[PDB]
């Protein structure tokens, strides 16, 4: 790698970032606008995504 | 020395909660 | 080759000052530049490495800024220790040219 | 740590040779290239020369070219800058310093030279 | 404008013998490099064009490597009708520059 080496050349910096969508408990979540449970009405209700 | 297995083997096959329902 | 000077003359600034130098290139050098800090009788300190990052060790209060041609050096704060002399490299290019410098002063 | 040390400089006759020998220890001497620099009283730094990791390759500065020599020994740890034709505005106080312009970049602390 | 100097100023050997005939260029010049044998009291031959290709009707015991700035020219065994002065030109800009000169 060098500064001369074109664009094509040039070093990149790679992440990947790998998901597994499962019904397991899924800690890692990115909360936000979290609410109260409510109970014994029909309602929209999101539940670890 | 070798033993049958008998019905021994059998982990389960997912997260997934079921009951009452016979899955393949 | 790539000729380094710095534009601003010798600033002497008091303790816990906001000091900015400007180092230029003469042609673009991209992202290629690292800002050292030497004390007198002392080896130079590599203050940040190419620009935005900050080497390690070295106080959170410089800064590296500056793309292409123009590359910028700011300390947020003055400190006895800071006050030095400083100089930019051009990286790019295989020879490499050093900053003419700028004195810190009490 | 990582900690560079430089000795061979002393004052020396105009068109003497002088060579100046560059410590490493603390880290893996053969795997970093090394540079070499030189700061001039009451002046900006000049870089001297480089050499490669390996050695096999090297490059010189347009005013030190044809009379400065650099060399280095894997097993030593020591990269030598041989000066040849010196002359009083070669006199600098030369730098020996490891990767440099990059987050790997260390300073040694110098030895005087005089001419 | 690109500055081009073969770092072999005059090396010359013995026949049969593996030669080295580096060239480099100021500023990167991609691939664009092309390099003549000039024997004395004739017509520049071009030995390599475009830097890794042989030129047509030359012996293929001349050898060019390298990209960018750094470039190297390899003669796997030397013969009499080898000597003669080696010359590297960049062809990447518009103004050309031929290398110093490199006697064999």
């Amino acid at each position: 790698f060098q500064p001369t080496n074109g664009v094509g050349y040039q070093p990149y910096r790679v992440v990947v970032l790998s998901f597994e969508l499962l019904h397991a408990p899924a800690t890692v979540c990115g909360p936000k606008k979290s609410t109260n449970l409510v109970k014994n009405k029909c309602v929209n209700f999101n539940f670890n995504g | 020395a070798y033993t049958n297995s008998f019905t021994r083997g059998v982990y389960y096959p997912d997260k997934v909660f079921r009951s009452s329902v016979l899955h393949s | 080759d790539i000729q380094m000077t710095q534009s601003p003359s010798a600033l002497s600034a008091s303790v816990g000052d906001r000091v900015t130098i400007s180092c230029r290139a003469s042609q673009n050098i991209d992202g290629f530049l690292a800002w050292y800090q030497q004390k007198p009788g002392k080896a130079p300190k590599l203050l940040i490495y190419a620009a935005s990052r900050l080497q390690s060790g070295i106080p959170s209060r410089f800064s590296g800024s500056g793309s292409g041609t123009d590359f910028t050096l700011t300390i947020s704060s003055l400190q006895p220790e800071d006050f030095a002399a400083y100089y930019c490299q051009q990286v790019y290019s295989a020879p490499l040219t050093f900053g003419g410098g700028t004195k810190v002063e009490f | 740590e990582v900690q560079l040390v430089e000795s061979g400089g002393g004052l020396v006759q105009p068109g003497g040779s002088l060579r100046l020998s560059c410590t490493a220890s603390g880290f893996t001497f053969s795997n970093y290239g090394f540079h070499w620099v030189r700061q001039a009283p009451g002046k900006g730094l000049e870089w001297v020369t480089i050499i490669s990791y390996d050695g096999i390759t090297k490059h010189y500065a347009d005013s030190v070219k044809d009379r400065f020599t650099v060399s280095r020994d894997n097993s030593k740890t020591m990269v030598y800058l041989q000066m040849n034709n010196l002359k009083l505005d070669d006199t600098a106080v030369y730098y020996c310093a490891r990767d440099l312009g990059t987050y790997d970049d260390s300073w040694g602390q110098g030895v005087l030279v005089t001419v």
